[PDB]
C-alpha cells in the first residue's frame, strides 16, 4: 500500500526523519516542567517518520525499563546480565 | 528488533527497466555532450548515464512502493554528487519507516 | 548488605522466593569396538582386573 | 538523519539538555550510548595496557 | 521547582550564547584563535559554553 | 623569559615570532609560470607599475609569479622585503627577484632565471620555494603559544 | 536459510556443473532419518535432539549422460521444516515448545 | 645402498627438516610440521615459551 | 509454576485466591485492581502476588503423558 | 558465483609538495604497478584528450586536468594498443616473446581478472575504461580535497553474512569437490558410485565444529560461526 | 589556465620558445603540429583555494530533503525561499560561511559579512 518503506543506511543518507508524528507535523501559530526537554518539527522537508525509537533497540536492552534515565554503560552491564538470568526458557 | 538483512534480489529486472526509461548506456556517453548527466549504478557497475534523474527517482520510488521493485531493494539519489546508486545486493542491514 | 551484597528475607526464601530447579544430563553409547565386540549397559562386579 | 544538514547546534552534536531524572529524548539516549561505549572500549584497552606496564 | 525553572533557564542563556557564536563564525566575523582553525577556534567556545552550562 | 623580561608581553611576544617556524608556503595563495619575453616591460598590467620602480635607483622570459595573502602575512607581522630578501639569499645570483610593496592592492613577488629546456626549471624552483624555503622561527617549532604562568 | 534452499542451492548445482555427465533439477526432500534395524523415516525436531541425530534432509540431483547428492541440515521453522506448518496443537503433540 | 646421490641430499634435508622442527616449530617464513590431525605439534621451544610455558 | 501457596513477604495464604480471582476477571467482568480487593489481598506484597502470577501448568499439562 | 576476490587500487604518488605526482593501478598477476594512460591505450582508448575526457568530465576544471598533464607525460613513452599491452604483459613475466605470448597474456588480465565485476565477457572496453576514469576522478576530488575520504566503518558500505550465504560457502567448495570425485571415477573408467558422504559430513563437520573450513584441516578457517544456542532465559536466546 | 589539444591527434600540447620573435607556441610531441599561444600564463598552483566552494549545485538542489532552509531574501528576485550549505570544499582551515541558493531565480549568495564576494 506503500505506506512503509524499508531503509538501508545508504538509503537512510538521502532522507529525513521525524521522530514522532504527532508532536513532529504542525507549526506554532502551559508546558509541563515535569517532562523532558524535546527539540522541534521546523522541518518541513520529511520524507519519512520512526515507527517508535524504542525500537534502535535489540531483545536485551528492551527488557530495561527506562534506560532512558539511566547512565549508558549501566545499561550496557544489564545487556549483558539477562543471560546469567533464570526462569521459564520453553514450556517443554 | 526492527532489523532486517537483505536476502538478495536479481539485478536484470531493474536494468531492463533503467535502458526502457532514460538510461543512456555506458558505450555511447560522450561527458562534453552530457556534462551535468547523473550517474546511475547498478550493484557497483557503472550502466550508464541519465538525463533527468529527478522523474526516474518519482518512477522507481513509486514502483518500489507499490510492490514491483522488490521492498528489500535499496535505492539512493545524491543531487550534489550527480549520481543514483541502486543496490538488489545481499547482506544489507534495512529497517522499516 | 555493605559494598553491593543484600539481606534476604530468610521467612520469605522458605516461602518460596527465589528458589529454582536445577538439571543436568549425562549421556553414553554401547560403543562397537571392530566387528561382534559391544561394549555392555550392566551393574558391573569385581571379575578378574 | 533526523537532522537537517550543517547543524552545529547543540542538540545536534550531542548536548544532552535533560537530567536522569528527566529522562534522555532518543537522539540525546543514542550519543550518550556513542560516548558511553567510547568508555567501556578504553577501559577495556587500559585494563590490558597497564597490565603489561605492571610487569614489565 | 523554581531551581529547576532557574536551571532551564541556564540551558537556555547557554543554547543562545553558542548560536550567537554559531552566526558569528558563519558571518566570517569570528576572528580564528593563535594556532587554531576558525572551525577549531569556534568548536572550543561551543564545548567550553556548554560545559560551564551543564556546571553551573 | 630573560629574568629582568618576565612582564613584558611584548618582549613574550617577540621571541614567540623568533623561535615559531614560518614557510614561504603559508603566506602564498598561488603560484604562477608566465611567459614575460621582456624584462623591461610586463604581458601582466598590475606588475607594470611594479617594473618602473624596482628598475630605477639578459634574464629568463619565463616568469615564476607568487600572490601573497595579506591576512597572512599580517598574523606572521611579515614585509615583502623581509620575504624578498629571504628568496634573494636562498638562489643568490641565479634568480632575478623584484617585488611589489606592503601599500599596493596585490602582493607579488617576480622571479626570473639567471644565465634549451629551461621553463621545466620554474617548476622545480616553485617547490624550493614553497616546501623547502624558511623565512623566521626555528624549525619544528611549529605553533607557540603566549601563557601567563 | 529459504532464499538459499529455494534457489541459491539449484544456481550452486548448475555454474561448473557438465563435465568430459550434466546436473539439472534439485530437490529438497523434508527432514528423514536413514538409520540401520530398518530403512528411513521422517525425523521431527525433538525426535533428533534426544536421539542425537543431525535434523538434515536428502538432497537429489537429475544427472543426464535422480541421484542422491548428500544430507542438507534443516533450519527450524524454516520452508523446509515440518514444524513451519504446525499449528499449537501440532507441535503440543510434538513435544515442540510453540514459543 | 645405491646412492643416486641427487636423492641423497633429499632425504638429508629431511632429517634436517626433522630435528629441526622438534626443537622449533613455528619457524619464520616455513611450514609447520602439522600432526595427523593437522594439529601443528608442540615443539620443545613452544612447551617453553611464556604465559604457560615451564618458565612462566 | 502454579499460583503460590501464601505471600512471600507476610505468608498470607493466596493459594485458595486463584479460581476465585480469575473468575472475578472474566464472569463479574471487574477489573484486577477490585478483582485484588474483592478477595481481599490488603498489601501490595500479597497483591503482586496473584497479579504478577503467571500459572504455566497450564501450558505444561497441554504436553501429552 | 565464482567468488574471486581480486582487489585494485589506484594510487597517487608523490606527497603534498612532491614534484612529478603520478597515478599508477595495481593490476592483478602484474608484479609492477602501471601508469593511468597506458591501461588506457591498453583498453584502446589512444590519444591523451580521449584519456583525460574519460577522468575528468568537465573542461572548465583546469585543476583536475593540471593534476593529469604528468600521467599523460607517464604515459606518452606507449603510443599505441600493442605497445601498451606488451608493456603490461612484461610487467607479469615469463620471457613470453612476444605477440601470441606477452600480449595475449595482458589482453586476458584485462578482460578475466581487471575489474572482474562489469563484465569477464570479450568486448567491454569503454565500460571499463569510463569506470577507471571515475576512479581516478573520486581519487582526485580527494586529492584536490572537494570530496572526504570514505568512512571504513560507515555501516551501509557492510554487510552481514546469514545463516544462508554461509552454507552457501560450503556448497560451493563441498560440491566441487565433489565434481572432482566424479572426474576421478571417470577418469579410473578404462571401460552412480559416487561418495555421498563428502557433502552429508562436510556441513555436518562445520556446523558442529563452526570451523567454516574443509573438513578436519580447517585452519586458516573461520573459527566460532557455529555455536551452541544459550537457553538459560526465553529472552537470552 | 586552459587546456588545449593538437588537431589531427587530439593529444596534450607543450610549450615551445619562438626565440626569433619572442612569442609562446604550443608544439605536438606526437605529431608536426604547432600553434600560437592564447595567454602566458601556462602554470597555475593556486594553494590556497576557492574553488570547490559552492560545488553539486544542481537545479535539483531544491528537492533535497537533507539541505536546511532559510527567510533571507535574494539579492535578485526577494524570495525569501533558500537551501544553504557551507563547506563543499572539505579542507581542514575552511571559513563557517553559508552559501545560500534561491529555489526561484537559482543565484547563489553568501552570509559573508568581512568579504563582499559576486560568486
Ligand atoms: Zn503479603
Ligand atoms: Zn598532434
Ligand atoms: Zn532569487
Amino acid at each position: 500500500e506503500g505506506l512503509v518503506e524499508y531503509i538501508d543506511a545508504e538509503e537512510e543518507e538521502s532522507i529525513l526523519i521525524a521522530m514522532q508524528p504527532e508532536d513532529l507535523e504542525p507549526a506554532e501559530a502551559d508546558v509541563d516542567p515535569a517532562k523532558r526537554i524535546r527539540v522541534s518539527h521546523h522541518a518541513t522537508t520529511f520524507t519519512h517518520c520512526e515507527i517508535h525509537p524504542s525500537m534502535i533497540l535489540g531483545v536485551a536492552a528492551s527488557i530495561i525499563p527506562f534506560p532512558d534515565h539511566n547512565q549508558s554503560p549501566r545499561n550496557t552491564y544489564q545487556s549483558a546480565m539477562g543471560k546469567q538470568a533464570m526462569g521459564v526458557f520453553l514450556t517443554n | 528488533l526492527m532489523s532486517c538483512i537483505s536476502v538478495g534480489t536479481d539485478p536484470m529486472p531493474i536494468i531492463t527497466f533503467l535502458s526502457e526509461w532514460g538510461m543512456e548506456p555506458l558505450e555511447d556517453y560522450v561527458p562534453h555532450q552530457s556534462p551535468d548527466a547523473t550517474r546511475v549504478f547498478v550493484n557497483g557497475v557503472w550502466h550508464g548515464v541519465h538525463r533527468n534523474p529527478a522523474r526516474l527517482m518519482e518512477t522507481l520510488r513509486t514502483l518500489r512502493r507499490k510492490g514491483d521493485i522488490n521492498p528489500e531493494v535499496s535505492m539512493i539519489r545524491d543531487i550534489r554528487e550527480k549520481e543514483l546508486k541502486i543496490f538488489t545486493d545481499a547482506g544489507r542491514v534495512y529497517r522499516p519507516l | 548488605n555493605q559494598e553491593d551484597s543484600m539481606i534476604m528475607n530468610q521467612s520469605s526464601i522458605d516461602r518460596g522466593l527465589f528458589r529454582s530447579l536445577f538439571f543436568r544430563s549425562y549421556m553414553d553409547q554401547e560403543k562397537k569396538y571392530g566387528m561382534s565386540i559391544t561394549e555392555t549397559f550392566e551393574k558391573p562386579q569385581r571379575t578378574n582386573t | 538523519p533526523h537532522f537537517s544538514k550543517d547543524d552545529y547546534s547543540p542538540e545536534s552534536k550531542g548536548f544532552v539538555e535533560n537530567s536522569y531524572l528527566r529522562g534522555l529524548t532518543p537522539q540525546e539516549f543514542f550519543f550518550h550510548a556513542m560516548g558511553g561505549r567510547e568508555g567501556l572500549i578504553d577501559t577495556a584497552v587500559k585494563t590490558a595496557e597497564t597490565g603489561y606496564i605492571q610487569r614489565r | 521547582g523554581p531551581t529547576m525553572r532557574e536551571i532551564t533557564e541556564t540551558i537556555a542563556e547557554a543554547k543562545k550564547k553558542v548560536l550567537d557564536v554559531t552566526k558569528e563564525a558563519q558571518a566570517n566575523l569570528l576572528t580564528a584563535k593563535h594556532g587554531m582553525t576558525l572551525r577549531e577556534s569556534f568548536e572550543d567556545n561551543v564545548v567550553r559554553f556548554l560545559n560551564e552550562a551543564r556546571d553551573k | 623569559l630573560e629574568p629582568g623580561h618576565a612582564a613584558d608581553q611584548e618582549q613574550a611576544k617577540l621571541i614567540r615570532s623568533a623561535i615559531e617556524h614560518t614557510t614561504l608556503k603559508s603566506v602564498t595563495i598561488a603560484s604562477e609560470i608566465y611567459y614575460d619575453p621582456d624584462p623591461r616591460s610586463t604581458v601582466i598590467p598590475e606588475d607594470e607599475e611594479i617594473i618602473q620602480l624596482h628598475f630605477s635607483l639578459q634574464q629568463s622570459p619565463w616568469l615564476l609569479r607568487l600572490e601573497l595573502d595579506r591576512a597572512a602575512m599580517n598574523d606572521k607581522d611579515l614585509t615583502m622585503g623581509q620575504v624578498g630578501e629571504r628568496i634573494k639569499q636562498t638562489f643568490k645570483n641565479d634568480l632575478f627577484v623584484i617585488w611589489s610593496e606592503d601599500n599596493d592592492e596585490k602582493l607579488i613577488i617576480r622571479c626570473r632565471v639567471v644565465r634549451a629546456e629551461e621553463d621545466h626549471m620554474l617548476k622545480k624552483i616553485e617547490n624550493t620555494m614553497l616546501e623547502n624555503i624558511t623565512l623566521r622561527g626555528v624549525e619544528n617549532i611549529e605553533r607557540v603559544v603566549m601563557m601567563k604562568y | 536459510f529459504n532464499q538459499f534452499v529455494d534457489y541459491t542451492l539449484q544456481d550452486i548445482i548448475c555454474e561448473d556443473s557438465t563435465l568430459i555427465i550434466s546436473f539439472g533439477k534439485i530437490y529438497v526432500t523434508k527432514p528423514m532419518v536413514n538409520e540401520s534395524d530398518g530403512v528411513t523415516h521422517a525425523l521431527y525436531p525433538q525426535e533428533a535432539r534426544l536421539r542425537n541425530l543431525t535434523y538434515s534432509s536428502g538432497l537429489f540431483v537429475d544427472v543426464k549422460k535422480k541421484v542422491f547428492i548428500g544430507r542438507l541440515p534443516i533450519m527450524l521453522r524454516s520452508k523446509n521444516c515440518y514444524l513451519s506448518e504446525a499449528t499449537e496443537s501440532d507441535l503440543y503433540k510434538l513435544k515442540e515448545c510453540p514459543f | 645402498n645405491g646412492a643416486p646421490h641427487h636423492a641423497i641430499e633429499e632425504a638429508e634435508s629431511l632429517l634436517q627438516f626433522h630435528v629441526a622442527t622438534y626443537m622449533d616449530n613455528d619457524i619464520a617464513g616455513q611450514p609447520q610440521a602439522l600432526q595427523k590431525s593437522g594439529r601443528p605439534v608442540k615443539s620443545i621451544r613452544a612447551r617453553l615459551k611464556g604465559k604457560e610455558g615451564r618458565i612462566r | 509454576m502454579i499460583v503460590p501457596v501464601r505471600c512471600f513477604s507476610c505468608g498470607k495464604v493466596v493459594g485458595d485466591k486463584w479460581e476465585s480471582y480469575l473468575n472475578l476477571l472474566q464472569e463479574d467482568e471487574l477489573d484486577e485492581g477490585t478483582a485484588l480487593s474483592r478477595l481481599g489481598l490488603k498489601r501490595y506484597c500479597c497483591r503482586r502476588m496473584i497479579l504478577t502470577h503467571v500459572d504455566l501448568i497450564e501450558k505444561f499439562l497441554r504436553y501429552n503423558p | 558465483g565464482s567468488r574471486f576476490i581480486s582487489t585494485l587500487q589506484v594510487k597517487l604518488y608523490g606527497r603534498e609538495g612532491s614534484s612529478a605526482r603520478t597515478i599508477k593501478a595495481t593490476l592483478p598477476y602484474i608484479k609492477q604497478d602501471i601508469p593511468i594512460v597506458i591501461i588506457f591505450r591498453a583498453l584502446g582508448i589512444i590519444p591523451d584528450g580521449e584519456i583525460l575526457e574519460h577522468i575528468c568530465y568537465d573542461v572548465n576544471d583546469w585543476q583536475m586536468l593540471e593534476m593529469l598533464k604528468p600521467c599523460v607525460e607517464d604515459g606518452f613513452v606507449i603510443q599505441d594498443r600493442e605497445t601498451a599491452l606488451d608493456f603490461i604483459g612484461r610487467r607479469g613475466t615469463a620471457l613470453g616473446i612476444k605477440k601470441e605470448k606477452r600480449i595475449q597474456y595482458a589482453k586476458d588480465i584485462l578482460q578475466k581478472e581487471f575489474l572482474p565485476h562489469i563484465t569477464q565477457l570479450e568486448g567491454f572496453e569503454s565500460r571499463k575504461a569510463f569506470f577507471l576514469g571515475y576512479m581516478i576522478n573520486r581519487l582526485l576530488l580527494c586529492a584536490l580535497d572537494r570530496k572526504d575520504q570514505d568512512d571504513r566503518d560507515h555501516f551501509g558500505k557492510k554487510r552481514l553474512d546469514l545463516a544462508g550465504p554461509l552454507l552457501a560457502q560450503l556448497f560451493k567448495t563441498l560440491f566441487k569437490k565433489l565434481t572432482k570425485d566424479i572426474f576421478r571415477y571417470m577418469q579410473r573408467t578404462v571401460e552412480l558410485a559416487i561418495n555421498a558422504k563428502t557433502i552429508t559430513s562436510g556441513l555436518k563437520y562445520a556446523l558442529a565444529t563452526g570451523n567454516w573450513g574443509e573438513q578436519k584441516k580447517a585452519m586458516s578457517s573461520r573459527a566460532g560461526v557455529s555455536q551452541v544456542l544459550n537457553r538459560y532465559t526465553y529472552s537470552s536466546t | 589556465t586552459t587546456f588545449r589539444f593538437c588537431r589531427d591527434c587530439n593529444n596534450m600540447l607543450y610549450p615551445r620558445e619562438d626565440k626569433e620573435n619572442n612569442r609562446l607556441l604550443f608544439e605536438c610531441r606526437t605529431c608536426s603540429y604547432v600553434e600560437e599561444a592564447g595567454s602566458p600564463l601556462v602554470y597555475r598552483h593556486e594553494l590556497i583555494t576557492n574553488i570547490g566552494e559552492t560545488a553539486g549545485v544542481v537545479q535539483d538542489i531544491g528537492s533535497d530533503p537533507t539541505l536546511p532552509r532559510s527567510d533571507r531574501e535574494c539579492p535578485k528576485c526577494h524570495s525569501r525561499e533558500n537551501v544553504f550549505f557551507q563547506s563543499q570544499q572539505r579542507r581542514k582551515d575552511t571559513s563557517m560561511v553559508l552559501f545560500f541558493v534561491c529555489l526561484s531565480c537559482s543565484h547563489i549568495f553568501t552570509s559573508d559579512q568581512k568579504n563582499k564576494r559576486t560568486q
